[PDB]
């Protein structure tokens, strides 16, 4: 049972870290999109 | 003579008004460009 408890905790951590990796990768993807948007905004001001 | 000059002066006003309209057309084209750029930004925001 001590190993079982230990295993459960390891498993929870394994999955928690996988989520953090996912979230950071997702954040990076959205930033690239936002950069295109802000760049486009600057072009808009030049049109003004 | 006065009548002739009256028409001359009238013509000068017509030229000014023509030029005002020309400026309006140019500003509008610049505004259409600006809006088109904004539209692309909106499309990117939808993409985001």
């Amino acid at each position: 049972t001590q190993f079982g408890s230990t295993l459960q905790n390891i498993i929870e951590r394994q999955d928690a870290e996988a989520l953090n990796a996912l979230l950071q990768n997702q954040a990076a993807e959205l930033i690239l999109t936002n950069l295109s948007i802000q760049d486009k905004t600057i072009e808009e001001l030049d049109a003004e | 003579i006065s009548q002739s000059e009256t028409y001359r002066r009238r013509r000068q006003e017509w030229e000014i008004q023509r030029n005002n309209a020309e400026a309006e057309l140019k500003q509008i084209d610049a505004q259409l460009k600006s809006l088109a750029v904004r539209r692309e930004a909106a499309v990117l925001q939808k993409t985001s």
